[PDB]
Parts: structure tokens; sequence; C-alpha cells
RNA sequence: AUAAUAGUAAAGAUGAAAUAAAUAAUUAUAAGACUAAUAUAUGUGAAAAUAUUAAUUAAAUAUUAACUGACAUUGAG
């Protein structure tokens, strides 16, 4: 009956492509009065709690730390960008609830992010991380890719 | 109602994808190593790379034929090495 | 021809989970018996969680009541049943697979045949001679 | 230290006969090398004589032959005959299309 | 060897109706109808019982 | 003729065996026939096989599967160690006893139908003892038998109406009994599994008859003391007894009251020390294993 | 047993003996023996 | 003719076991031609050709 | 692709580059094309071809029994 938005967990998503690394920190917000609403079916309640809304808090790329052009897709650019994210999560008091890490692709920044989170740079965030997962998107047939490059 | 509140835990994990690991708070680097093993046992990195550029069906078939032969050839090679080792052990 | 229908009905009311399934089985059963068909068996499979969240008629679902219906009808009637199931909002997913009767006239449901019971007589004779 | 890793010690079952070699490291290595899932046949429905296509509505049994992501296992891993592998793959694909797997 | 009574006739008529619906040519595959036609044609042309060649 | 001689040759005497020479499962009894060569023949690599065994082999005992193979080698393992297990059992002088008090299998006893009152239990064991049978060869036991049993219908349609007509007109509770007996009575003449491959008694491990006492210079021996080794430092999980390694056999050791303190001290190296045990009894299970029970005699 | 069976689900033996005057020519035979 | 073999054979076996002789039987004695209603008349109404074949094959 | 949402200032590309309230993230909607593992094109098909599911129609295997009695092979046009 009253909006009671509360954070349930945080999602640390990393997209590691060939030319850049994108790191997004989000909050899974849950209106704790949703079940108190009128005209709400058992299915709508279960469907609302199975995919809770998300709000973006921190969005970073390798170009936000001053890496330009070809340097954006390198191991060092990702390692420093991961550090800046782990710092901004502590400077915003967003290290109270559990964090779920979602990795998307297999570029050069995937192993830098993992190294920065299992090392000194991520000794605070790692303590809250509860689940790691992979979200690489594959196609079963799907659209035709571009032709092979003759180099 | 509460019926839709107390039955969300299993429901949440009932629609799993199989690409998730529960982190070991003690050794968090062992959980990332487990996740990497899943990726390699489902050929996720290889499939992603193979989907970047289109390959003609004839070329795809040739590559599949050659790979199978090399896999089978290696199994035959290992079978012969085991015989050699067994023969050596018995003094042949 | 013998056919095996597997339908995933929607569970709208948590209080009456097996309500739309009963209403649907009666609708399908009536079509079969009113068009020279025979209903051999109706095996409920219970409420199960769907492998994923599925959609139907601009609605989403996370669970469904599974049920099997082994029936004998003509090909034309079988297509009519499938058409009605593909249109009913209650049905989330429906499949009709033919059960070959070339070698024997009495075949049990795949579920039962998977457990070693090949004919309905074997199932009935295990409920009378031993029950 | 009064402790040894399980991988470095062999536990001789009860009622079995043993030789002095059974206490050596060679036995440990030999048991690893020749460690195959041969007891699967007796626990493998699809290696018993049943038709895998009768399990298309039983996802729990079919989920034993797919990886964590649902990828059908190669015959080299399942150890099934050509016919059963062919039938099992059809069962899984049909199960996926029905909305059960 | 006797000394559940007998089944109602309506029940025995329904068992017959189920058997005749399951065995109806109008509910079977077209191949079964063709098999019957082949037998009918063979008997109208055969030189003797068992002549199929 | 040459064929007659070959059938009686020493190589023919060895029964065909293709069981893995390298087996890593549970071993309960010998699987291969030990072959022995004399020292003179060993000096000339002669074992009575098809080909000379490599000179590297210094043992005089081996086990083999194939005389020759496509790899142009003999398939053999230079070991004969199951004989020492049998001889060590003989030295422990513990006769094998039946825990069920069954008749001695090595004596031709006059048995009666006391256990034959389970005719329906074992007559159907032929079709129900199919734990590891093919899905269609086991199904050939349904039509092949049905025709054989269906050929005795006329015989049982007359005997039953001539010996027990009342049951045919009253109840089938006794008719089923007359059926089980009929087939068995008409099957004892037949030969279904006339040869039984089950292990007979000890299987040859011991031919010692219980009852004899061991005379010694220090008087009659009342308790057999045998050196052994404790394998685990913690009792078998779910069992109240530890495991010992006595004379090539793994036994269940029962302690008087407490476990000696060397256990905790030694830990996982407990097997490195030798203890004295007393062999209480020895039994034989149907799998062909020996159930040896011991007692950790501790200096007191 | 065939025709003289006690199974609820019998075989064609029973129906054959009926139409062949066997289940009746044996019922009378048994009854005559009882006499 | 709504009359069915099973029903007709259930009247020739009840009338023959109860003594009733409704005119239906006379009609049934015309539907089938079975003038006499005995236990050995229903057995000759339900004879199957297969039975004859089995004896010709033995000869 | 579009819309919403918060969240930002770069993103995308390449050997390196440059041309043309975003990118990324979470939702919702629409469209067309394609068919991951299994998988060996094994197999099937006259060849060309054929591997997401179901159904309908057609064709396709081995042995046995009976039957026809050379009715076959190849094949310009
Ligand atoms: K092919
Ligand atoms: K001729
Ligand atoms: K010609
Ligand atoms: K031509
Ligand atoms: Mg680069
Ligand atoms: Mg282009
Ligand atoms: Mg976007
Ligand atoms: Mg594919
Ligand atoms: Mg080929
Ligand atoms: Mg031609």
């Amino acid at each position: 009956y009253k909006p009671k938005e509360e954070v349930v967990k945080y999602i640390l998503h990393g997209k590691f492509t060939k030319n850049n690394t994108h790191l997004t920190f989000s909050s899974v917000v849950e209106d704790k009065n949703f079940h108190k609403n009128k005209g709400l079916t058992y299915n709508d309640t279960m469907l609302y709690y199975l995919n809770l809304p998300q709000k973006v808090k921190i969005s970073l790329s390798t170009g936000c730390l001053g890496f330009r052009k070809a340097a954006r897709g390198e191991y060092e650019a990702a390692f420093q960008t991961s550090g800046r994210m782990f710092e901004l999560i502590k400077e915003k008091n967003m290290l109270n609830k559990d964090i779920e890490v979602v990795m998307d692709d297999f570029g050069k920044g995937r192993a830098a992010f993992i190294s920065a989170l299992v090392g000194k740079e991520g000794a605070s965030v790692v303590k809250k991380v509860v689940k790691i997962s992979d979200a690489t998107k594959l196609k079963f047939g799907g659209v035709r890719s571009p032709k092979m490059r003759r180099l | 109602a509460e019926i839709a509140r107390s039955s969300v835990e299993n429901a949440q994990m009932r629609f799993n994808s199989g690409k998730s690991i529960i982190v070991n708070k003690n050794n968090p680097a062992e959980s990332f190593k487990r996740l990497n093993r899943i990726m390699f046992e489902n050929n996720i990195p290889g499939d992603k790379r193979s989907q970047r550029f289109y390959m003609k069906p004839g070329k795809v078939a040739e590559l599949k034929r050659s790979q199978r032969h090399r896999k089978e050839f290696m199994m035959g090679f290992k079978r012969l090495i085991e015989i050699v080792k067994d023969a050596k052990r018995k003094g042949y | 021809m013998l056919y095996e229908l597997i339908g995933l009905v929607r569970i709208t009311n948590s209080n009456a989970p097996k309500l739309e399934a009963k209403e649907l089985s009666s609708t399908i059963g009536k079509l079969i018996i009113q068009n020279r068909g025979v209903v051999r068996d109706i095996v409920p499979m219970g409420i199960r969680y769907l492998p994923k969240i599925m959609k139907k008629d601009q609605e989403k679902h996370f669970r469904a009541y599974h049920f099997l219906m082994l029936f004998d009808s003509s090909a034309a009637v079988q297509s009519e049943i499938l058409r009605t199931l593909k249109k009913d909002p209650r049905v989330i997913r429906s499949s009709i697979v033919k059960v070959d009767l070339d070698k024997q006239l009495d075949r049990a449901s795949s579920l039962h045949r998977s457990l070693g019971k090949k004919s309905i007589l074997e199932l009935v004779n295990e409920d009378y001679q031993s029950i | 230290t009064k402790k040894i890793d399980q991988s470095l010690s062999k536990k001789l079952p009860k009622g079995t006969i043993y030789d002095p070699f059974d206490f050596s490291m060679g036995r440990i290595h030999l048991d690893r090398k020749y460690q195959a899932n041969k007891n699967s046949n007796r626990n493998d429905i699809m290696k018993s004589g049943a038709n895998p296509l009768e399990f298309y509505a039983r996802p729990r049994i079919l989920s034993r032959y797919v990886t964590s992501t649902g990828r059908i296992q190669h015959r080299d891993i399942t150890g099934l005959s050509a016919k059963n592998q062919r039938r099992l793959s059809k069962a899984i694909r049909r199960c996926q299309a029905i909305g059960l797997m | 060897s006797g000394l559940v009574g007998i089944e109602d006739i309506e029940k025995l008529e329904d068992r017959r109706e189920a058997i005749l619906r399951i065995l109806s040519m109008r509910n079977s595959e077209n191949k079964n109808a063709i098999k019957m036609a082949v037998e009918l044609a063979r008997k109208e042309f055969e030189r003797f019982p068992g002549d199929t060649g | 003729t040459l064929a007659e001689l070959l059938g009686r040759s020493r190589i023919a005497q060895v029964a065909n065996n293709h069981k893995p020479l390298t087996y890593t499962g549970k071993k309960f009894h010998p699987t291969h026939q030990i072959i022995e060569t004399k020292p003179s023949t060993l000096y000339r690599q002669e074992w009575g096989l098809k080909s000379a065994i490599p000179s590297k082999i210094k043992s005089r005992y081996l086990v083999y599967n194939d005389l020759d193979t496509l790899e142009r080698i003999t398939t053999f393992e230079p070991r004969g160690g199951t004989q020492w297990n049998r001889l060590r059992f003989q030295e422990m002088g513990v006769p094998i006893v039946s825990n069920i008090g069954r008749q001695n299998p090595f004596f031709k006893y006059i048995s009666r139908p006391e256990d034959e009152s389970h005719a329906k239990l074992s007559l159907f064991k032929e079709m129900k003892g199919d734990t590891d049978i093919s899905p269609a060869a086991m199904k050939k036991r349904l039509k092949k038998i049905t025709a054989l049993i269906r050929s005795f219908q006329d015989e049982f349609k007359e005997w039953l109406v001539e010996n027990h007509p009342d049951e045919l007109k009253l109840n089938s509770n006794k008719l089923e009994d007359y059926v089980v007996k009929f087939l068995n009575k008409k099957l004892e003449t037949k030969t279904n599994k006339k040869f039984n491959t089950e292990i007979i008694g000890t299987g040859g491990l011991s031919y010692s008859l219980p009852g004899k006492l061991k005379n010694s210079p220090n008087g009659v021996i009342q308790r057999t003391v045998v050196p052994g080794r404790i394998l685990n430092v913690v009792k078998e999980n779910n069992d109240n007894k530890w495991l010992a390694a006595i004379g090539g056999f793994v036994a269940d050791v029962v302690f008087f009251q407490s476990p000696p303190s060397s256990f905790n001290s030694m830990g996982d190296f407990i097997r490195m020390k030798t203890f004295l045990f007393e062999i209480l009894e020895a039994s034989m299970e149907k799998n062909g294993s020996v159930s040896m029970h011991a007692r950790l005699l501790e200096p007191q | 047993m065939g025709s003289l069976s006690n199974e609820k689900f019998f075989d064609i033996s029973l129906v054959d003996s009926y139409l062949n005057k066997d289940l009746k020519n044996i019922s009378n035979k048994i009854d005559s023996k009882l006499n | 003719e709504k009359t069915t073999l099973l029903r007709d054979i259930r009247t020739i076996q009840d009338a023959l076991s109860s003594g009733s002789t409704p005119k239906e039987l006379l009609e049934i004695k015309q539907r089938y031609g079975i003038q006499d209603f005995s236990q050995e008349t229903v057995r000759q109404l339900l004879q199957l050709d297969i039975s004859g074949l089995e004896v010709n094959l033995e000869k």
C-alpha cells in the first residue's frame, strides 16, 4: 500500500570485450509492500520476486580512467578499472549487502577483473561476494556473422 | 501472500542455468577456478570465438572431419604407447 | 491411431491447483468420445516447476500442472484436438505423439512403458491379481 | 604430523585378499590409471535394454546425460550404443520442445 | 467351479463400442485400408487359393 | 590321434580365462591359474607356453590370458601371490565354519525336501534369477518357456481332474500348489542349469575339518595368536569394528574394551606397526569372500 | 491350466473349449465322477 | 434391428434358466432360426470358422 | 530496432587509425532470418541433397512361408 523500496543484493556485472571492459554495479531493489497491494494474484507475486527490478549505481569503462584507443582493451586497463570500481563501492557505502558477480565475455579484462577481486584491490568486496556466474550470450544458429577477414 | 513469499527460495534456484558457483568464503579463488572448468567443459569460450565470423558450410564440414580424425588418431597413439610400456615392463 | 497428449495447464488459483486441468481434460475427453474416439487413460503428473519462465497469450508462467492423456482417434480428430489446445489460453504447452500399434493393440503410456509396464493389461493385472 | 591425505593411502576393503604390493604407491597410481565408471551399466538405464525414447516425458532421467548447461554428452562419454545414443538424443530434443527439459 | 454376479449389459455394450472404435478402419492409418484393398484385389484375380505371383 | 592328445595336454587343462590381468576392484578369491616353471626351465625361458617368456622375468610364477596375440606378445603377469594367501590361511589353523549351520558341502549327505517346500521360490528363480540378463534374451525366456509349459496342458488337464477334482470345483488356492509341483516333477527329469556354477563351500581355500586340537610342546593350544596390522586409525564408519591385515586377508578386529593408545599416537601410520591378534572364527560368504574375525591381543 | 484356469484374465483356451464342447463335457465328466 | 447378439444370447440363457418364454424368444427363434432354446443352441450360434480350420489342419 | 529505467562521458573499430543524455546494464514490445550440444552426413536419398519438435501422406530392411516361372541386364533417341 506504500512504496517500501529496499535493496536486497547488488549485482556486479562485467562485460569483457576485445576492445574495452565495462563494469556495472547495480542494486536489486524490492518494494517490501508489493504483497500488500490489492488485486494481486499468487502468480504476479511470484513473478515479481523471481525478477526483481534493478537500479544502476556505478557504471565504469576503461576510458573513464584515462585509457584511450588501443589501450582500452589491454590487461592493465581492466585491472585499474576494476580497482576504481572496488573503491567506489566502498566510498558509496554499498558494501553492506551481498554481491553477485556476473561475467559476460572472455576478453583480456576477464582475467584482470578476477585478479583484482581475489587480490588486495578487492579484499573488501570479495568478502561480500556470494555467487559468481557467467552470462556469455551464444546463438543457436541465429543471424549470419560477418565474413572471415582475409589478412 | 506469504505462500508466495516462503516458496521463492527453491523457485529462485529452480530456474538455474548451470553456469553459477557458490563462492567459498574461505578460498574465493577456488570458486573462480571451478567456474572456468564449467566454461571449458561446455566449450563456451570456443563456441563464442567460432561465432564471430561466418564459415562456409563446406569449410565447416572439412574442419569437423579433420578434428575428429585427430581426436581418433590420438586415441590410437595412446593405445600403442600403453602396449609399449606394458611390453617393456615384462621384458619384451 | 493411438495418441499420447502431454499438456501443461496453467495454475491460476493456488487454492484450486487441479481445477483447470480437470476442466481441460473433460473438454478434450468429450471431443474424443464425441468423434468416434476412445480415451484409454488419464495419468496426472502433478504440479511441476517449468524449466524456465514461459509465455502464452501475453502472460508469463513459472509452474504448470502436468497431465498425460492416452486416447485413440482418427488423424483428423487428432489435428482438431491439437488446434484447440494451441488456442486455449489455459494450455501453456501441448504435444501429441503417435504410439505405434502395428505389433500390439494394447500399449501403455510412455511413462508406464518406461517403468517396464508395456500394456494396460499388465497394469490392471497387477492391481487385481496382486491388490 | 599424524595425518595423511586420502589420495596417498589405500583403504583395503573387508573380506578381500591383499598382497604386500597393495601397500605401495604403485597400487595408488595403478588404481587411478584404471579408474573407469564401469559400474554405470548396472546403474545406467540406457545400457539396460530400455528404449531411451520412452523417457521423453521424464526429464529427471534424461538430465543424467546432459552437462550443467544442457548440452547432450558425446557417445564417447555416455558409452551408449549407436542406436541408444541416437534414440537418447531424440528423446532429449523432443523433451526440450515439449517444455519439460 | 462356481456356486460378482454378472456385469450390467450397458457395461458390456460399452466394451464392444470401445473395441469397434479402436478397430474401425475410419480411425486407422490409410496404409491399413490399402492392405485390405490389396487382399480384395488379389482374390478377384487369383488363379487358385494362395496364388500371389 | 593328435586331437585326442591335445585335449589332454597340460595347456588344455588350463580353463579359458579372459578376465583382466590388471583388476583394480575388490578381490575375494583367485581369478587366474598360477603357472610355475622349474629353475632349470626358467634358466632357458621355458614355461610350457607357446613362446619363451622374456629373460627379465626372474619369478617362477606367472598368470596369463592368451598364449599369443596380434601384438606378437604373451599376455601375462609375473606373479603367483594368491598361493601364499592360501598357505598363510593354512598356517593359521582356523577351520572355515558355516554361520548358517548348513551341511558340509564336501560330504555326500542324504538330504530331504525340508527346503524343497519352496518349490515356487526356486522353480521361478530360473526366470526371476535374471538380474544381469539381456533385455531380449531374457525375453526369449518368456515365449520359449510358454511353449514348453503349454505343451503339458493336456497332461495337467487330466491329472488335476483325476487327482484333485474337488479343488477344481472349489478353490484354486490348492490348484496353484499342484501346478508348482507338477512342473518341478516334470522338470527334475529335464536339465535346466543342471550344472551349477556357484562356489561349493570354501571353494578350495581349506579342506580342514573342525574339531581337531593343536598339540604343542607347551600344551594344547587354546587360542591362535597371529601377527597382523591395523589399517585404519578410526573404526570403520558405521561399524563398531576396525580392520586388520592378517595373513593376506582383511579381518574385522574386536578390541577387549579400549583401543590401545598407540592408535592416536601413530595416527594414519598405524599400519607401519605389527600387533598380535587372535582369530575368533572364519566364515565363508556367497560372494566367495572369507569373513575373518579377530581380536587385538594386547600385552598385559 | 488352459480352459481349467482360475485367472480373471484368461486366454483363448477357455473360449475354444466352450465352443468345442470341452468345458461342458468336462464339467459333466467331473460331476458324473462325483456322483 | 437394435437387437444385439450379446443381448439375444443373454435372453436365451436367462429364459432357459428361468423358464420365462416371452414372445421375444419366438422372434429370436426367427432372427436366428433357433427354434429350440437349449445350452447346445447358443454354442452353435457362436461358432467361429477358426475352429473348423483347426481340425482340417490336423487331418 | 524502438521505448522505459536509473546511471553516466565517452563509445565503436583497427596492425594502428579514421569515417560514420550514447555505449554498457535491467526491463517491455516488434520483426525477419537461422537451427548449439548430440554429430560420425554415421545413416538415408538416383544424384542434387538431407541433422530443433510433432503430426499426416508416400517410399524404404532382414528372415521365413507360399506363389509366378527368365517376366532379366544394359540402354541410342
Ligand atoms: K552420408
Ligand atoms: K518355361
Ligand atoms: K530392354
Ligand atoms: K538418353
Ligand atoms: Mg586491442
Ligand atoms: Mg557488413
Ligand atoms: Mg544498450
Ligand atoms: Mg546441431
Ligand atoms: Mg557413408
Ligand atoms: Mg535402365
